[PDB]
């Protein structure tokens, strides 16, 4: 009601009701809370709204609306500025520096109103930005000036010193163009001299601590930049080091300052500065030593107690340790009398390795690679080291990881593996005491036991092999044990899948013991008829994970053994998976398919192949008789379940044996492509019948099922196969005519993205051996799939995905099905793919833009011809103007990369003359003109339209340098980066683009 | 109740910082992107060992051109998540950013990182990538809005930090024995009415586990 | 016959009491 | 001597546990919406022989059903789903105050669903008495 009244700018701003529309949004809730939102945001977004700023940071008592203030006038500087009169920008900046200098004399407002001090200072910023040093030379000096005066205004100027630095250093690569960049950082380089200056005196003279932290905060911040000389060739390091080490207040922000001194560009040969840079590290592990905590503290118990800021603290810590050892150490390593600072720096390590923190301990454990890697390769280290890595062992072994969490334990696993090197007998000797106290109880329970055996197992095949065998079966005997001493079928279970993820992690060692290896896979087939819990998925992975490392010892006939094993596997297979999952059988079938493909032996192969798939071709033959004759039977749920799984264990073995699949491929393919036929009927029949939910029902999806798990077999096998002859001449003939009409025949909803899939592995593989082939691809599935995602962006993902692959692989491959497209159909082609670039998605982002490099490169290869003249006077500007839209609008800044040599790929046709017809048409430029002159023209043109604020100078520079630099790939880059800083503000400069 | 703090929710525009709110707040995921105008406060209480804790969360808006008073929201903010997503490396890029402006106006405040999406197969912001919370003290979790994976992790740590306490822990909310309400005639139309759309509108994500 | 010993143990290895 | 170093489901037994994902249907809309997923259980209380239905969400562990397994609701099935519930409940109290709604709750298999509707129907049996 009243509130919508500030909206309304035709009168006085009323000052206490923005208060109340600003107060009922920070402080109320609900309705009352979201109308002041709405009417807050349409009165920030006014355009006139800065011109009533002065106005409220006067008036206004309450620091949130004056905060909003800032906020619109933040907006005008950054975008409007230069359009402004050069009065008020005089007006505007006095009354940010006056209402700065005015909220710090008073004490109270100092104190109290943080938030609305900072934003000032980031206001003031911004107008320097625009400003500084051109239009206000005397900045730097009258600011060093006000600093002697009064300590508010000091403490002041240095957090507005580190905006500084971080809008002009840190922040600038994005938000400016280059050229302003380099004039701002110059700027500050040549007048930090007189900074550092008045930064160093008070640090000395340091009277007050919110001063000093302030100070240090904007120090942080230069040595992101600052050249060496500064912190070496002046007292500062020795500051750092000692004084404000002592006091917790500066400790924070000084430890931060010293582990970026560490990064510092530095001589690596002065002896001097060698020296220097060990007495900073001496001095800051003697404070910690006396201030903070001594080397043996627990830091595992004050990190989890939380008190304070300890945690931050110690975060620092680390990193600090870690970077400066990481470049540093070796300083430390020659010395007799630096040797107790490099090992108490590196048990501080240890200590905060301890702490119950996983991203902490990931910073520690990289630098533990670091050292362990350079002990490995260095000569003569490691020896100085051997208490240091003996505790490492144990810290490494206590917080191992399970495999599942991939990235952690791979670099526990490398750390572990060099540890392993260093000393095999000290390892062998923790792993086994963790052990016995396993068997003896102290350390007993189901996670402590699981990391155990995660350690053990990462490091095999680095012990000698006879090292290997005698720890092996300790390690083994000792478990088994374990599993006979506990009670309780859960205890058991979690002792026996730890003795099988062990046994699975130590290839080698049942690779030289066959009897025990066939020991490990019998009863691993007594565990896949254990109901509890966890078993049975154990099992088959244990049994897939030994078979992938083993798999010449079960192709192969053992001593003392009639048959090579896996004859032995295949002739109870009905008995061994009876009581598992469908899905538990695939990966035992898939198992068993891995170990046939070892056989080269075709006649062998070919037979073991039958063998195995016994059980599924005799439910399938009596399933193709039985649903042939009468379709009445392929309605009941239960066939349907029976076939799927016959399909996805066909899948299961075909992964694993690819070309080798093929005679189990032949046995059933044509009956199958006959059952897809029928599955189709009953889609299309049950759509008719039930309606569009029908698609929803248990009954149809698992007749989808069955097509999806036949086209999925026949993208694996095409996918793999070795001769394609026999792809082409039997495969995909039949293939074609099966899925390609039923997929334009059906309505959307029924319509399976898998086909397109299934189609883009044939394109790929054999499309430049079926050009007839691929034509009936395009004519089947391609304008139907564009009509079903044209509409927007989100609906059919699968298809929209998997349709963009198809187009991209058929440009490649088959390029002559886009030349056999009628015109009007050709034109849906490159709607299509300028569709594409519009996607947010970045799987359909990136093969849109693929596919227009690509055409490109393909219509550039035909040379001097009618189709390649006709679709450049058709299309080259559609896909320039189209490339335009998606990269100055803001919305497709990850695509900027190919987006950009798309552009420049455009570009470069015209600047080498490769397109031969004029681009303009009939009497629209004189008759002797350039493509190149034109070009300029229709750019300049375009981008005046799309951004009517640009001058013409900025226009006709930007273009300018842009066609210059379309030979040099990042330089292009670089001028489009700047245009797009320009696009985002008024009177930018046009010089800018001669940046070189 | 009586006990509440204000937590901003920033990142980049489809990261999934709406959705894991609704998560939080009605159990629901929603599948469609609407994008946020300005903000939006949603309170969210947790029941824990101290007693319960109450976040005003103030979801922001990611899109530029949607981005409202912008840090006018982060003003006497007590916490935040930052959001990204692990499939899209600019919401990592920007994170840097997003951080920026944050800090500037909640200088001294419990933040989270929060890398979304990690249910999608083809990540692409890897883990071994994400450094960004070292330096700046933020504590970073892998998430999914969609698998619940690590949902509670940022809240529970949150929580540990503003109230002091690092072994407080989630608990049961006290179950009440439920009423015995006989229904009338007058709601068996609507009921039945209701019923018969229900059953005839398919659930969403037949393939999913549960 | 360490590694004999050991395989033996390990075929009568059960989830049972 | 020396002196030594100085939820509300306590009243209820579980006759029924099962892992479950449960769904409301927003009437607004035409869709269905996720509530909670966790174990749902059945609890018999000792002192009025009532069986209701208790299910927490994982981690959370907050309240997404509540409601006693009234003799009058029935179990239909859902179109989409042979594993699979739907019913109309009067009153539910997972978010503070009684409020009708149409639930729907999924299991891990057919085989589950088939054991809930069961155990639904042996606690209405007791909740006539
Ligand atoms: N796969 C997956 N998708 C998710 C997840 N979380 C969110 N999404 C998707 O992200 C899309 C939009 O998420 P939003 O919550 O709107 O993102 P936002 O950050 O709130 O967007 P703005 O409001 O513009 O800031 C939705 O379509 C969700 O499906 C997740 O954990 N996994
Ligand atoms: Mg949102
Ligand atoms: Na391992």
């Amino acid at each position: 009601g009243s509130m919508e009244g500030i909206l309304d700018f035709s009168n006085d701003l009323d000052i206490a009701l923005l208060d109340q529309v600003v107060s009922t949004f920070y402080q109320g809730s609900g309705v009352q809370q979201k109308q002041a939102q709405e009417i807050l945001t349409k009165f920030q977004d006014n355009p006139d709204a800065w011109q009533k700023a002065d106005q409220i940071l006067q008036f206004s008592t309450n620091p949130q609306s004056k905060f909003i203030a800032l906020s619109i006038l933040d907006k005008l500087i950054t975008r409007k500025w230069k359009l402004l009169p050069n009065d008020h920008r005089i007006g505007i900046r006095n009354f940010v520096v006056g209402m700065i200098i005015s909220m710090c004399q008073d004490d109270e407002v100092f104190k109290t109103q943080k938030n609305l001090i900072n934003k000032s200072d980031l206001t003031l910023v911004q107008i320097l930005k625009q400003e500084w040093p051109q239009n206000w030379p005397e900045f730097i000096p009258e600011l060093i000036g006000s600093s002697s005066s009064s300590v508010n205004v000091c403490e002041n100027n240095m957090i507005v010193l580190k905006l500084l630095s971080e809008e002009v250093f840190d922040f600038s690569a994005e938000q400016m163009t280059q050229a302003k960049a380099l004039h701002l950082k110059n700027s500050m380089s040549k007048e930090f001299e007189q900074i550092f200056k008045l930064c160093f005196q008070v640090l000395e003279q340091g009277s007050s601590s919110s001063l000093i932290v302030a100070t240090l905060e904007s120090l942080l911040r230069y040595l992101h930049w600052i050249p060496y000389r500064y912190i070496y060739e002046t007292n500062i390091l020795e500051l750092l080091s000692t004084k404000f080490m002592t006091s917790p207040d500066t400790r924070a922000i000084t430890l931060k300052c010293l582990t970026e001194v560490s990064n510092l560009k530095i001589p690596q040969d002065n002896d001097l500065i060698k020296r220097q840079t060990v007495l900073f590290f001496q001095n800051t592990l003697q404070q910690i030593a006396t201030s903070v905590m001594p080397v043996t503290a627990d830091l595992k118990a004050t990190y989890a107690n939380a008190n304070g800021n300890d945690q931050s603290f110690l975060q620092d810590l680390a990193m600090f340790l870690t970077t400066y050892l990481a470049r540093n150490r070796a300083l430390l390593e020659s010395d007799e009398s630096l040797r107790e600072l490099l090992l108490n720096a590196h048990q501080y390590l240890i200590q905060l390795s301890k702490i119950e923190e996983r991203e902490l301990f990931k910073t520690t454990l990289d630098y533990w690679h670091n050292l362990v890697a350079d002990l490995f390769y260095e000569p003569l280290k490691k020896h100085i080291y051997e208490e240091i890595c003996s505790q490492l062992r144990l810290v490494i072994i206590e917080n191992m990881v399970r495999p599942e969490e991939i990235q952690l334990y791979k670099s526990e696993r490398e750390v572990l593996v060099y540890l392993t090197h260093l000393n095999v007998i000290d390892t062998e000797e923790i792993m086994i005491s963790k052990l016995a106290r396993q068997i003896d109880g102290s350390e007993w329970s189901w996670h402590n036991i699981n990391t155990l055996s995660w350690a053990i197992g990462s490091i095999s095949g680095t012990m000698s092999e006879d090292t290997e065998k005698r720890f092996v079966v300790t390690v083994i005997k000792d478990l088994l044990g374990l599993c006979e001493q506990k009670r309780g079928k859960d205890n058991k279970a979690v002792v026996a899948s730890d003795i099988m993820y062990v046994v699975g992690q130590y290839p080698r060692f049942l690779k030289a013991h066959w009897n025990f290896l066939r020991t490990v896979i019998l009863k691993l087939f007594e565990f896949m008829h254990e109901t509890h819990e966890g078993v049975q998925d154990m099992a088959c992975d244990t049994f897939i994970k030994i078979v992938q490392k083993c798999k010449y010892h079960f192709v192969i006939q053992q001593p003392r053994e009639s048959e090579p094993f896996i004859q032995t596997i295949i002739r109870d297979i009905q008995k061994t998976t009876a009581d598992l999952q469908p899905q538990q059988v695939h990966t035992f079938y898939k198992a068993c398919g891995i170990i046939i493909s070892e056989e080269r032996s075709v006649a062998e192969r070919n037979r073991l192949l039958s063998d195995l798939m016994q059980l599924p071709n005799m439910a399938w033959d009596t399933i193709v008789e039985q649903s042939t004759a009468n379709p009445t039977l392929l309605l009941d749920s239960e066939t349907v379940k029976i076939i799927a799984n016959i399909i996805k264990t066909n899948v299961a073995v075909c992964t694993s044996m690819g070309a080798d699949f093929y005679p189990q491929l032949g046995h059933i393919y044509y009956n199958m492509l006959q059952l897809y036929r029928a599955v189709s009927s009953m889609i299309s029949a049950q759509v008719a019948a039930e309606g569009l939910i029908a698609t929803k029902t248990p009954k149809v999806r698992g007749l989808r099922t069955i097509k999806k798990e036949i086209l999925k077999l026949v993208e694996t096998y095409i996918s793999k196969a070795r001769n394609l002859d026999d792809v082409v001449k039997v495969l995909v003939e039949p293939l074609l005519n099966a899925v390609l009409e039923d997929y334009m025949n059906n309505v959307p909803d029924a319509r399976d993205a898998e086909v397109l899939n299934c189609m883009t592995t044939v394109v790929e593989k054999v499309g430049h051996m079926i050009p007839q082939g691929v034509i009936l691809i395009l004519q089947s599935v391609f304008e139907c799939t564009l009509d079903m995602i044209n509409k927007d962006f989100t609906e059919y993902p699968e298809h929209r995905v998997e349709f963009y692959k198809l187009l991209k692989v058929i440009n490649e491959k088959s390029f002559a099905a886009f030349l056999e497209l009628p015109p009007a159909a050709f034109k849906l082609f490159v709607d299509a793919i300028c569709w594409a670039f519009k996607h947010n998605n970045r799987d359909v982002e990136v093969n849109g833009l693929q596919i227009a490099l690509d055409l490109v490169k393909n219509i550039e290869r035909m040379g001097n011809v009618p189709f390649a003249n006709e679709f450049h006077k058709n299309y080259f500007f559609i896909f320039v103007s189209e490339t335009f839209f998606v990269l100055t609008d803001s919305d497709h800044k990850s695509g900027f990369s190919k987006q950009a040599l798309l552009l420049m790929k455009l570009i470069s046709l015209v600047y080498d003359n490769k397109i031969s017809v004029p681009l303009y048409q009939e009497a629209e430029v004189p008759q002797g003109t350039s493509n190149q002159v034109y070009l300029s023209q229709y750019l300049a043109n375009m981008l005046s339209n799309a951004f009517p604020h640009l001058t013409s100078e900025q226009i006709a520079s930007f273009l300018s340098a842009l066609t210059k630099q379309c030979k040099d790939l990042v330089v292009f880059k670089g001028t489009l980066r700047d245009f797009l800083v320009q696009i985002k503000e008024v009177g930018g400069d046009p010089t800018d683009y001669l940046f070189a | 109740p009586q006990v509440q703090f204000k937590l901003v929710l920033v990142g980049d525009g489809g990261t999934g910082k709406t959705t894991f709110v609704k998560r939080h707040l009605t159990g629901e995921f929603e599948k469609k992107y609407v994008a946020t105008l300005g903000v939006e406060v949603h309170p969210l209480v947790f029941h824990t060992n101290r007693g319960p804790i109450k976040f005003n969360v103030w979801d922001t808006a990611g899109q530029e051109k949607f981005g409202g008073l912008r840090d006018g929201y982060y003003i006497q903010a007590q916490c935040a998540i930052i959001m990204f997503d692990v499939t899209s490396r600019v919401t990592y890029k920007n994170v840097p950013n997003w951080h920026r402006d944050l800090v500037r106006v909640c200088e001294n405040i419990p933040i989270v990182l929060c890398g979304n999406k990690v249910d999608i197969k083809d990540r692409k912001v890897k883990a071994k990538s994400i450094v960004f919370h070292r330096k700046k003290n933020l504590q970073y979790y892998d998430i999914s809005a969609k698998s619940n994976y690590n949902f509670e992790k940022p809240f529970l740590w949150l929580a540990r930090k503003l109230i002091g306490d690092p072994n407080l822990e989630f608990v049961a909310m006290p179950a009440l024995a439920p009423p015995e309400v006989v229904m009338d005639p007058a709601l068996a139309a609507q009921a039945e009415h209701d019923l018969e759309v229900a059953q005839t509108t398919a659930l969403p994500d037949e393939d999913d586990d549960l | 016959s360490t590694v004999d010993e050991m395989t033996k143990k390990f075929g009568t290895l059960t989830i049972h009491d | 001597h020396f002196e030594p170093v100085v939820t509300m489901e306590e009243d209820e037994e579980v006759l029924y546990k099962v892992r479950a994902k449960l769904f409301r249907f927003d009437a607004d809309a035409k869709e269905w919406k996720e509530r909670g997923t966790g174990d749902c259980k059945f609890l018999k209380n000792k002192k009025t022989n009532k069986v209701r239905i208790l299910m927490r969400r994982d981690k959370t562990l907050k309240i997404c059903a509540n409601h006693i397994i009234a003799p009058e609701y029935t179990l239909k099935p859902n179109v989409g789903s042979d594993r699979s519930w739907v019913y109309a409940c009067t009153a539910d109290i997972a978010e503070g105050e009684a409020e009708a709604f149409t639930f729907a709750i999924r299991f891990g298999s057919k085989e589950n669903a088939d054991k809930f509707k069961e155990e639904f129907e042996k606690a209405q049996e007791i909740n006539k008495k």
